[PDB]
């Protein structure tokens, strides 16, 4: 049978002595049993549920454990690695973020080298959580940590394992793919106005893993659950083979770990980061090192790839948004650094790689042995016809303390691609700046029927659960530029069209004015809307045990009073009723997941209507009903010479990938040629489906819910609590080119 | 050599008190008493309650005239949350007291 540790020749490392030896390892899972005879350097096992025993109830722990250190009938990585045992999980996987704070204050206070984390949670907003974890990783401690097993959808990332002092493994199988269940994209902490990260940082063996039993014997087990122990021990192991062990810090190791990992082919960063692990490149690059910053990805190549996806799926010209790559510097010099001065941006004269401006962010101080550094790349306005590689690159001295400083000079090479500016149909503005997710705040399912999955958390960017559909839209020709700012802050005379889908935030009244404007000057509006209904949303309160909390939905599926508003000064509106089922359009199949309908809409709209379920009835009564004629979708060009155009549809999820059943990719195209190009889309103009556009009048109007919560997580509204309102507008960011 | 707050983003506590900046930190570890804004057992930012808006500074307060044991009953733990995931005192998560 598969032996994980000897199939990463980590026998090879244990010929020499190094087994191990002298590393802490700490295992934060569900316990451990007392006398397992698969360890024999289990030091100490602790509970911090309320469940009172030490003990694996379901075989996890145990698991992970004997991963990373099993000497019998299936061996880890690190036979004489000091196992500790934190049992901060139940046997139904529940866990308290306060049980966490105890349990990583107790791995600082034991000062664990290795910290496996196998189970992680989306809530990256839970910010005791994260300041412990940056704490534990200023303290000298390698935390490596499961990235999620709720791939293969992007913007699934778990914390920590999406923090830039973290090491996020990933899972492959044994035949070096990325495991199904692997989660994927970039980090999202950084929406709307930023973007995201470079994760996993490595990717090992999850799937089929042969681990400890709970009594003895072994079991096969699958996950970055599974992964991440592997890299534990396999990153105890290296800690264990390097002579000088001040060398060896979170960001050195993570170093290692990034240069000698073997590129995955056909892998994007974000399923693999660097590569899979490769344990003897790994232990030659440690015995090589010396203490260097360096840059993930250590050089921004926006053409090679798959690996370099996304930022090859389209290149950049004049007019577009910048293009920002989050660089994580990992700084093996000190777990403070600091950029010495404004990181130099060395273009290549004779290859031509003046055509581009590189403005740069990043930390004031680089901690907890790392930092960011976000590089704005934007072409000029000479470049704006020139098609060609424009070459550079960034020289960034970081300096950490000793008496002179650690000056550790790097390049970052940046070749990117470089095109003249598509038309204004080509160019796409998703709205960023309108969402509004979890981890803050219960935004629910926007589709009613998946109870397992209650809430919208997966960033809805173009990366990151709209990854299919962004591909499908690069694939189609459109160049998906991200608005993660007010509609005040974006060149309306660029896009044709504005893509706004499941947008739960509120609209500044300046923001409402200016997009009319906009409208009224040509640019277009898609607005995918989502269910609401205040009944519904009382009814879909949840009891959420992490915060023992019952928690009422802020808003519905999309803030539908909000989009009213936003609205009104077209005629058009949204309804509250709850619709869902099959249906057909232009021959295509389809699924009403969630949504509301259109309780108002002008009379020259070309609006189509088909008969769907009561779905608010069944939440509410458990009754049934099928309601006839309940508009979903409606057209509407606006009558001002060069005017845009308003596309409304009630649901989300057909184009989200979080839980799909069915596709409108198909009609997002053909909404986006019907935004950007005028020409009517015969699929629903000329559908047998049309009807009289609705007038709204009778038909109460939806209203927010009592006492909702939504301005405690709104950019746009003041956190008043009575009667609140918008907040004044913000100033548009910018940027100094260096 | 001087056991320092190793956590400190902008700010290092030695065993001594000193809170000091992060290019104020010597060799041994100990903070820079010569520069002005090295205070030692500087209470700044800590409210009558014992909570304070910086950890260092927290450290610091907490040895007013047990380094580790100031250091651990400054982070933030689960007394410190409300709900599991929201502090009692943003502006004051670090408590000594
Ligand atoms: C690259 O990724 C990093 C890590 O996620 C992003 O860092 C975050 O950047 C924001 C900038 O908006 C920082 O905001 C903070 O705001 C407070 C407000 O008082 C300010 O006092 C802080 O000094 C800071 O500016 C945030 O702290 C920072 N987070 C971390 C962990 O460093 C960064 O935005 C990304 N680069 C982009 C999006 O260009
Ligand atoms: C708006 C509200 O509070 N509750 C609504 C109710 O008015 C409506 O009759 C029913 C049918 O969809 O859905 C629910
Ligand atoms: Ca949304």
């Amino acid at each position: 049978p598969r032996q994980v540790a000897q199939t990463l020749q980590a026998d090879v490392l244990w010929q020499m002595g190094y087994t191990g030896a002298n590393v802490r390892v700490a295992v934060f899972d569900t316990g451990l049993s007392e006398k397992h005879p698969h360890f024999k350097n289990v030091k100490e096992r602790t509970n911090w549920t309320n469940e009172r025993t030490l003990d694996d109830g379901l075989g996890h722990g145990t698991f992970v454990a004997g991963v990373i250190a099993s000497m019998r009938e299936c061996q880890g990585f690190a036979p004489d690695a000091e196992l500790h045992i934190f049992r901060v999980f139940t046997n139904n996987q529940v866990s308290y973020t306060s049980w966490f704070l105890d349990a990583f204050n107790y791995a600082i206070l034991k000062k664990i080298d290795v910290l496996n984390l196998s189970i992680g949670g989306p809530d990256f907003m839970d910010h005791p959580f994260v300041d412990k974890v940056w704490e534990l990783t200023a303290n000298n401690v390698i935390m490596v940590s499961a990235i999620g097993n709720d791939g293969p959808l992007y913007g699934t990332l778990n914390n920590p394992a999406d923090q830039m002092d973290v090491i996020g493994v990933g899972g492959i199988d044994f035949e070096d793919n990325i495991a199904r269940f692997s989660s994927r994209g970039m980090t999202t902490w950084e929406l709307p106005g930023g973007y995201g990260r470079m994760k996993p940082d490595i990717v090992t063996y999850g799937a089929g893993v042969r681990g400890s039993g709970v009594k003895g014997g072994c079991r096969a087990l699958s996950g970055t659950s599974v992964a991440s122990p592997v890299v534990a021990g396999a990153v105890t192991l290296l800690v264990s083979t390097v002579q000088k062990r001040e060398l060896v810090n979170p960001a050195s190791m993570k170093q290692a770990l990034i240069a000698s990992a073997r590129r995955l082919p056909g892998v994007n960063m974000f399923e693999q980061g660097h590569g899979k692990l490769d344990l003897l490149r790994a232990y030659q690059i440690l015995n090589s090192y010396k203490p260097q910053a360096s840059l993930s990805p250590s050089y921004i190549d926006l053409t090679e790839c798959p690996y370099m996806w996304p930022y090859c799926s389209q290149p950049i010209y004049y007019g577009g948004m910048p293009t920002v790559v989050n660089v994580t510097i990992l700084n093996g010099m000190g777990v403070t650094g600091r950029i010495v001065d404004k990181p130099d941006w060395q273009p290549y004269l004779p290859q031509n790689g003046d055509n581009i401006e590189v403005a740069f962010s990043y930390s004031s101080v680089l901690w907890p042995w790392s930092g960011y550094l976000a590089i704005s790349i934007s072409v000029t306005k000479k470049a704006a016809s020139w098609e060609g590689i424009a070459q550079g690159h960034v020289m960034i001295t970081v300096a950490s303390p000793a008496g002179a400083e650690q000056t550790s000079t790097v390049k970052l090479p940046i070749k990117v691609k470089i095109i003249p500016t598509p038309p204004r149909s080509k160019r796409v503005l998703w709205d960023q700046y309108h969402n509004l997710r979890y981890p803050p705040g219960y935004f629910p399912r926007d589709n009613l029927r998946m109870k397992n999955d209650p809430l919208d958390w997966n960033g809805d960017h173009i990366h990151t659960n709209f990854r299919d559909m962004y591909q499908h839209l690069r694939s189609m020709g459109y160049f998906v530029e991200v608005l993660g700012a007010p509609f005040t802050c974006f060149d309306a005379s660029q896009y044709g069209t504005l893509l706004m889908v499941d947008s739960e935030e509120e609209y500044f009244p300046e923001e409402i004015a200016k997009l009319r404007r906009d409208v009224d000057n040509g640019l277009s509006l898609v607005i995918f809307s989502d269910w609401y209904n205040t009944s519904v949303m009382r009814k879909v309160k949840f009891y959420d045990e992490n915060t023992r909390q019952w928690w009422m939905p802020d808003t519905g599926g999309a803030n539908i009073p909000a989009l009213n508003e936003l609205l009104s000064v077209w005629n058009m509106g949204f309804s509250d009723g709850l619709y869902e089922g099959e249906f057909t359009l232009a021959n295509h199949d389809m699924y009403y997941a969630s949504g509301c309908s259109i309780a108002k809409f002008p009379e020259d709209g070309v609006v189509i209507t088909q008969t769907f379920k009561d779905q608010g009835l069944e939440v509410l009564k458990q009754e049934t009903a099928v309601v006839e004629n309940v508009p979903i979708l409606g057209l509407y060009q606006i009558p001002a010479e060069g005017g845009g155009r308003i596309v409304l549809y009630g649901d989300s999820n057909c184009l989200d990938d979080s839980h799909r059943q069915k596709d409108c990719f198909w009609l997002l195209d053909a909404l986006l040629q019907y935004t950007s190009y005028g020409v009517t889309p015969p699929s629903l103009s000329h559908s047998g489906n049309r009807q009289r556009p609705p007038s709204g009048a009778g038909s109460v109007t939806p209203e927010r819910m009592e006492g909702n919560h939504l301005h405690r997580y709104s950019k746009v509204l003041e956190a008043h609590l009575g009667d609140p309102k918008p907040r004044p507008l913000p100033a548009c960011p910018r940027l100094s080119w260096a | 050599q001087c056991r320092n707050s190793i956590q400190g983003k902008h700010l290092i506590t030695d065993e001594l008190g000193y809170v000091c900046e992060r290019k104020d930190l010597l060799v041994n570890g100990c903070c820079n008493v010569n520069v002005p804004s090295t205070k030692q057992y500087c209470c700044d930012g800590c409210w009558p309650n014992g909570c304070c808006s910086a950890y260092e500074y927290c450290v610091s307060c907490c040895l007013q005239p047990h380094f580790e044991l100031c250091l651990a009953k400054c982070r933030t733990s689960s007394q410190s949350v409300q709900h599991e995931n929201t502090y009692r005192d943003p502006i004051a998560k670090y408590c000594y007291g």
